[PDB]
RNA sequence: AACCCGUUUGGCACCUCGAUGUCGGCUCAUCACAUCCUGAUGGUGGACAAUCUAUCAAGGGUCCGGCUGUUCGCCGGUUAAAGUGGUACGUGAGCUGGGUUUAAAACGUCGUGAGACAGUUUGGUCCCUAUCUGUUGUAAUUACAAGAAAAUAAAUAAGAAUUAACUUUAGUACGAGAGGACUAGGAAAAUUUAAUCACUGGUUUGAAAAUUACUUUAAUAAAUAAAAGUACGGUUUUUAAGCUAAAUUAAACAAGAUAAUUGCUGAAUUCUAUAUAAGCAAGAAUCUAACUUAUAUUAUUUUCUAAUAAACUUUUUAAAGACUAUAUUAU
RNA sequence: GCAUGAAUGGUGUAACGACUGCUCUGCUGUCUCCAAUACUUGCUCUACGAAAUUGAACUUUCCGUGAAGAUGCGGCAAUAUUA
RNA sequence: ACUCUUAAAUGUUGCAAAAUUUUGGGAUAAAUUGUAAUUAGGGGUGAAAGGCUUAUCAAACUUAGUUAUAGCUGGUUUUCCAC
RNA sequence: UACCGCGAGGGAAAGGUGAAAAGAUUUUAUAAUAUCUUAAAAGAACCUGAAAUUUAGUGCUAAAUACAGUUAAAGCUUUAUUG
């Protein structure tokens, strides 16, 4: 076991420090639901009062 | 330097008070008749204080017969010989000394039976302490003995004379190589970049032979250093 | 304690034990050295191979006890075989030039150097046998001279 | 500091205050340590003397940067970056003022293989009632089959002393400066000639707020400084602090 | 220093001569009772036909002592005998007369002024 | 005694690598930059024996 | 070391003795002694007692003290004084002793009960 | 009436019959919570106070003494309280042996008789040098990163004394009155614990004074004087230095998360409801963080290093100490 | 008088007791509360050198397990090695 | 002194197969003791306890019947093949 | 027989040189081993000389794991590798 667990590495950040390998892109975006409750997003000719 | 009993050290020796003070008086009456005893290391090192006081109160008696001192003299000595011995035979031999009358020196060997340390008291101007010192003198002068302090001074002095002529051959070779390499060859036909590595590396040779010439001379002062001198600190 | 040591070094290593058992041994190595002289060897080259031990005989008796009991006490003897080998002179210097000379070989060389009042020049020559620090140079100088050649190949 | 010994002095109101003496012997900074590089914000210091023939070579270069002499001990003190000091700065008894309460570290005295009674104040067994060879013994170490073993941190004999300890909440009574001493109203761990490592009290910043000057005592220019200094006695007399009349049984 | 089963010698003029302790006040556990501390008392010896008869369960303060009564300066005081004051309800001794001195280390202003003098 | 004074927790929860800040994978990378010009007397000649990044990595890449 | 501690204890003794309202006389055991010992400095009430000095301790140092025995309100009593203390206000000798006597007597508390007339009279031998 | 626990009285007869065990007491402990007090809270036929009941809660604490062989129990007195129990009804290779189960003897009763008793009474012997586990302490050898001399952090664990008169708020609120608070604070003392030895007290085979009997140094020249031994260190008394307690000094509040429990708005259940389902807030002597001490588990900084960094052996001494190790010291 | 009783002798009795039971004064480290000291023993080196015992042995905690109370089986774990 | 051994501690593979140390009983008498001798196995002797009788006593020691008996415990020696 | 027991009486241990003493010369702070005698030293409690026990020499060798072994894989090895 110990020989195996000697070969494991953990990080808190979104990176690893190794080089020559890839990194997961983080997902920071957050969906703007603005098109549902806002006329300023739409064009005025599509709308109606 | 013991905090317990007034700064002094104490040896129980498996003996209580009266059983110990009989040991003192016997050894001290023996330490004047024969003026040399071979014992263990602790019996030889338990008795130095009692004796160093024992002789003052004999030396005082010679100069000034004092009731206070002769009373000390009757207590620790049993016989009448030993009482009359040191006042006239010992105390006349010492000649106005107060400080230290007595030596204690240990031994490298141990007994055959018990394998115990050993050591001997001697009153300081004993005959055997003089005879033994004449032999060491005579053999070192004339016989089978090295006389190291000549061999040591010899070797640092052959060394000192040997470093200098390597220093002399350095200042020469620096100059001859410098004047050649700075004058004739800066005209061309060289790399002047390495010109720093010429002097910079050669001068280190001088510094080497010069830094070692400190060690040897310090190794000679220290061989000719009197007791009543200071300490000589050294570069590094 | 005495294994892979020079023979005269063993006695030095052995007088510091302060026992009967020590002295019983040194009477045996001093025998074996006497045989080697008799056999025309170079005692300056005489290392140790093995000191072998074994029981010989037991003499019983009685050690009494309380309440009529008794035990059996055995005084006993032993045997001491000793073996030595003189290294060839060539193998003795395969070691020194690496820096593993026996101290006893230097104690003699130091004691020789003083009896005849030697000079400074004789010491710089014989400094690779003469002290530990001087014998640490030789283990280091020697590591440098091989490496100069290792680099002479590594270029290619 | 180097402890020296003890005294005791009568205060204004007659009370005999025990006092413990400490001598700062050339306490001097050696190295500043910052969190960025060195991992922590702290100092170390150096006190005492050492002859030039017991000194080691790397100790020299460790000292010789900031141009300071050799020492006999070296210890750290966590501090804040606001309250750093320079290197080579020498510290004085003026760093403390009498009235504030002080912490101490140090090593205790040494008794040896202390017996069982001496080490935990066990009770004896009853001598002279048919007792057979267990007068000072501990007695039972444990129970039978369950648990079936002796537990840990259990009370037994052993080396008592030479233990690193602290003693909180100790006053500073007075100061001398020309003879760089400090006097403390109480006891400290260790026979004299023993190091002692003192600091302000974590346990109370309230009481000592008056008596506290950061980072340490600057002298101030063109002013007359006192070489010796005490604190103010209590406002009340111990001989006059009486018991209340109704503090009575029935 | 006072313990259970100490014989005492009161000074209040109630006819009592010698007297014993069997309880100590001031906490759950007391193994000792120093000055200005209370005790209970049985009576053992009296003037005859006394209105304080034998075997009466009383309270008391103890006043003096034979041990070193410390003072703050380092000095200390020491008597030849222990002395007590037998009590009704509170600090209200039986005999109106007190008959003797006191140590100042008991610290009760009204209770001291009743006496001759205190060291 | 060590044998008897121990604590029988698992190593995994005693382990020093794990901290409040993070896991201590190997070590810190250290920039061994040395001023090879402002040297002392007895180390001037042997300046070539000192580590220098811009030279050594040139050599590995040269030999490699 | 400790010697540094003593030289502070000596200067401070001198600072007091040269400042006290009175001076120290040369008295011995066997000599009578008065003194006004206080109870508090806020209120200078005290007591004056005549008594027979049984011992002296640490004379000519900072913890100097002595012992007396006297009879206060008809009650024999013992007290141990710190000589250089502030609570003393007076110190006086009434009757002198005479002759060879021991430095520390102690047989007036232990091994004996005393009267007035033995305490107001010094040791006198011819 | 439905389940639980395994502390009592018992049923069975699975382990041990090829050296041992019974109750109680001294010393020493550890665990549970189904909590005696302290701490928090709901309810009340709860005005205040005192008290009753239930829940959450194991941090620390939980008496001396008389009679008895005695746990128990009665009694005297007290306290914040004098908890219920388990651990081969904890603890006999750690102590005792009083009770009870051997031999002697006596009374009573039964028995022709030897003798017997879930009756009494006086007396009354088992031992041990600790191989391993376990534990309190102490070191050695070795490993890690180039090698070495020093200083620290980080991480985990262990540890931490409880109570409160009296007093201020306040004789206020409450109350016909008697009486008498919540809240927020200060705080003597007792018990326990740690560090220390300037003072005090004890100790003193270390130092000294006085002194009795016999003997002796050494004395059939005397006299004076000194000195030694033996008699518990001869006895009594004083005392340096150290150790020591009877002595000295002193032993935090707050903050964060939560347990029973308190609350804001507001639906399901068309509500001036509901502390919850989205969501926003409180709540303890506990737990955490912090503080203290220790540690071959990982890591950092400083400085030096072979034409010379280091360490080990030996001596002296100790304030350190079984040995060692640490400290100190010599060349 | 559960189940006393007259030569298995009944009742009482000054003196004597290394006899059994209770009480008092004095005394005191038995105890509150234990401390310091001397020698011996002990620990270190050295010479000599026993005893009962012992399947083998590289000999760990807890719960569970089970010929019914586990160092040795099971299950999560502990220990650089030894004195 | 001598003789006996009440009480405690020590010791328990001890100095000792019943002692050491301290204490204690009797001490002109029913006393203590030396030398040599008698009494002998269901008998001896016994100020009686089932004690003593060469460290052995609800019936000695030695030899012999005798290789006592045992429905009891403990043990029963090399290999392969079948039921 | 020795030893034990006051006594009757009980009651062990213990073999081997070589054909022939030719029983070991000489060197050596002192050869078990060269040399000499002899077929060989089989070297004096001396034929052969097992096992338990035990020492040394050369190999691989640890740092967690255990009725102390088995089956399998990988690694290093004395010309002893047959570990
Ligand atoms: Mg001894
Ligand atoms: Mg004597
Ligand atoms: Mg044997
Ligand atoms: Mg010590
Ligand atoms: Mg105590
Ligand atoms: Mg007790
Ligand atoms: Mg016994
Ligand atoms: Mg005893
Ligand atoms: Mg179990
Ligand atoms: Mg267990
Ligand atoms: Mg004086
Ligand atoms: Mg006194
Ligand atoms: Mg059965
Ligand atoms: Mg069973
Ligand atoms: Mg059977
Ligand atoms: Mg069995
Ligand atoms: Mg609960
Ligand atoms: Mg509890
Ligand atoms: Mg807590
Ligand atoms: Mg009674
Ligand atoms: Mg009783
Ligand atoms: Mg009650
Ligand atoms: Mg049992
Ligand atoms: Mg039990
Ligand atoms: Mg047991
Ligand atoms: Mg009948
Ligand atoms: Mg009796
Ligand atoms: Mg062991
Ligand atoms: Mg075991
Ligand atoms: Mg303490
Ligand atoms: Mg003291
Ligand atoms: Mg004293
Ligand atoms: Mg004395
Ligand atoms: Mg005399
Ligand atoms: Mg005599
Ligand atoms: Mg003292
Ligand atoms: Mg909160
Ligand atoms: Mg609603
Ligand atoms: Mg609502
Ligand atoms: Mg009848
Ligand atoms: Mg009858
Ligand atoms: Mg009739
Ligand atoms: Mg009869
Ligand atoms: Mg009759
Ligand atoms: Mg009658
Ligand atoms: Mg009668
Ligand atoms: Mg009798
Ligand atoms: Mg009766
Ligand atoms: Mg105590
Ligand atoms: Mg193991
Ligand atoms: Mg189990
Ligand atoms: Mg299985
Ligand atoms: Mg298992
Ligand atoms: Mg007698
Ligand atoms: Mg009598
Ligand atoms: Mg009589
Ligand atoms: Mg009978
Ligand atoms: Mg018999
Ligand atoms: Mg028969
Ligand atoms: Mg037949
Ligand atoms: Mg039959
Ligand atoms: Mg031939
Ligand atoms: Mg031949
Ligand atoms: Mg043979």
């Amino acid at each position: 076991r110990r020989d195996l667990l000697k070969k494991v590495e953990i990080y808190r950040d979104f990176q690893h420090e190794k080089q020559g390998l890839p990194n997961f892109v983080p997902y920071t975006e957050k969906e703007t639901f603005d098109q549902y409750f806002n006329p300023f997003v739409h064009n005025f000719e599509d709308l109606v009062i | 330097g013991g905090l317990a009993n007034n700064g002094h050290k104490v040896y129980k020796l498996g003996r209580a008070h009266s059983q110990r003070f009989h040991l003192i008086r016997t050894q001290l009456t023996q330490l004047v008749m024969h003026e040399r005893i071979t014992t263990t290391k602790t019996k030889c090192k338990h008795l130095k204080p009692y004796a160093e006081r024992l002789l003052l109160n004999a030396m005082r008696v010679a100069k000034t017969n004092s009731n206070q001192s002769r009373s000390f003299l009757q207590s620790f000595l049993t016989t009448s010989l030993a009482r009359r011995k040191i006042v006239k035979e010992i105390a006349a031999r010492l000649g106005d000394k107060n400080n230290n009358f007595i030596n204690v020196r240990f031994l490298s060997e141990r007994r055959k039976g018990d394998k115990a340390e050993m050591g001997y008291i001697e009153i300081k101007g004993n005959e055997l302490e003089n005879y033994e010192k004449s032999l060491e003198r005579e053999q070192i002068e004339k016989g089978e003995v090295p006389d190291l302090k000549a061999f040591k001074e010899k070797v640092f002095k052959q060394e000192r004379d040997f470093l200098a002529l390597k220093l002399k051959e350095a200042e020469e070779n620096i100059n001859l190589k410098k004047l050649e390499d700075v004058v004739l060859l800066e005209k061309g036909k060289i790399d002047v970049a390495e010109f720093n590595r010429r002097e910079k590396a050669a001068a280190a040779t001088k510094a080497f032979f010069e830094s070692k010439l400190k060690q040897v001379e310090h190794d000679l002062f220290i061989c000719n250093k009197n007791k009543y001198d200071l300490i000589k600190y050294v570069t590094y | 304690a005495i294994r892979k040591q020079h023979a005269y070094d063993a006695l030095s290593i052995l007088s510091n034990i302060h026992s009967k058992a020590s002295e019983q041994i040194a009477q045996a190595i001093a025998k074996t050295i006497s045989v080697a002289k008799l056999k025309e060897m170079d005692l300056n080259r005489l290392f140790i191979h093995g000191v072998i031990i074994g029981r010989k005989k037991k003499r019983m008796g009685l050690r009494y006890h309380a309440r009529g009991r008794f035990g059996i006490k055995h005084r006993q003897t032993s045997t001491i075989k000793v073996i030595l080998y003189e290294k060839p002179v060539k193998q003795l210097y395969r070691e020194m030039l690496e820096g593993k000379t026996a101290p006893v070989l230097a104690y003699a060389m130091r004691q020789r150097m003083v009896s005849e009042n030697a000079d400074y020049d004789e010491i710089r020559e014989n400094q690779w046998v003469l002290t530990s620090k001087g014998r640490q140079q030789r283990k280091l100088m020697l590591k440098r001279k091989v490496l100069i050649q290792y680099l002479q190949f590594k270029a290619k | 500091g180097y402890k020296l010994g003890m005294t005791s002095i009568w205060d204004k109101w007659g009370k005999l205050h025990a006092l413990t003496v400490i001598q700062i012997d050339r306490c001097q900074v050696v190295q500043v340590k910052t969190e960025e590089k060195d991992g922590v914000n702290a100092l170390q210091l150096g006190v005492g003397e050492k002859s030039l023939k017991r000194i080691n070579k790397p100790t020299i270069g460790h000292l010789m940067k900031n141009d300071i002499p050799p020492k006999r001990h070296l210890k750290e003190f966590k501090v804040s970056p606001d309250c750093f000091l320079p290197a080579g700065y020498m510290l004085s008894a003026r760093h403390f003022v009498p009235g504030q309460y002080v912490d101490i570290q140090g090593i205790s005295v040494g008794k040896g293989f202390a017996g069982t009674v001496k080490r935990w104040n066990f009770k004896m067994q009853d001598a002279t009632h048919g007792n057979s060879l267990s007068h000072r013994a501990p007695g039972s170490t444990g129970q039978r089959q369950d648990p079936g073993r002796v537990f840990k941190n259990k009370k037994m004999a052993g080396h008592m002393g030479c233990e690193k300890v602290t003693i909180m909440d100790l006053q500073v009574y007075k100061i001398d400066v020309e003879r760089s001493l400090v006097y403390i109203r109480g006891h400290v761990p260790g026979k004299p000639g023993s190091l002692v490592q003192i600091r302000d009290a974590f346990k109370k910043q309230v009481q000592n707020e008056q008596f506290l000057n950061f980072p340490t005592f600057v002298a101030g220019k063109n002013d007359k400084l006192a070489t010796v200094l005490i604190m103010e006695a209590s406002k009340s007399d111990p001989n006059e602090e009486y018991i209340h009349d109704n503090d009575v049984v029935d | 220093m006072v313990q259970k089963e100490t014989n005492l010698k009161p000074i209040d003029k109630c006819g009592v001569w010698s007297v014993r302790v069997f309880h100590l006040y001031g906490g759950s556990f007391r193994k000792h009772s120093y000055i200005s501390n209370f005790v209970k008392i049985s009576v053992k010896k009296t003037r005859p036909n006394n209105w304080v008869p034998k075997k009466t369960k009383l309270k008391a303060i103890l006043v003096t002592a034979k041990n070193e009564l410390k003072k703050i300066d380092g000095s200390y005081v020491k008597f030849r005998s222990i002395n007590t004051v037998l009590l009704k309800k509170r600090l209200t001794p039986k005999g109106k007369i007190l008959m003797g001195p006191v140590s100042v280390s008991l610290k009760r202003k009204k209770f001291l002024s009743s006496f001759c003098g205190s060291i | 005694s060590k044998f008897s004074k121990r604590q029988t927790t698992p190593k995994i929860l005693r382990d020093h690598r794990f901290t409040r800040k993070g896991m201590v994978i190997r070590k810190q990378s250290k920039n061994y930059d040395y001023d090879l010009t402002n040297l002392a007397a007895s180390q001037a000649h042997q300046s070539h024996l000192f580590f220098n990044k811009e030279e050594d990595f040139a050599l590995l890449k040269k030999q490699a | 070391g400790r010697a540094l501690i003593k030289e502070v204890e000596q200067r401070e003794k001198l600072a007091i003795d040269r400042q006290r309202e009175f001076k120290i006389p040369d008295f011995r055991a066997g000599d009578i002694i008065q003194f006004h010992f206080l109870k508090s400095i806020s209120e200078g009430y005290g007591n004056t007692v005549t008594g027979m000095c049984t011992a002296r301790y640490k004379n000519n140092s900072l913890m100097a003290g002595f012992d007396c025995v006297f009879r206060f309100h008809g009650v024999e009593v013992f007290m141990h004084v710190k000589q250089n203390s502030p609570l003393l206000v007076d110190l006086k000798v009434v009757d002198k002793s005479y002759g060879s006597i021991r430095q520390k007597l102690n047989y007036f508390w232990d091994d004996r009960t005393n009267t007035e007339q033995e305490l107001k009279k010094a040791i006198v031998k011819g």
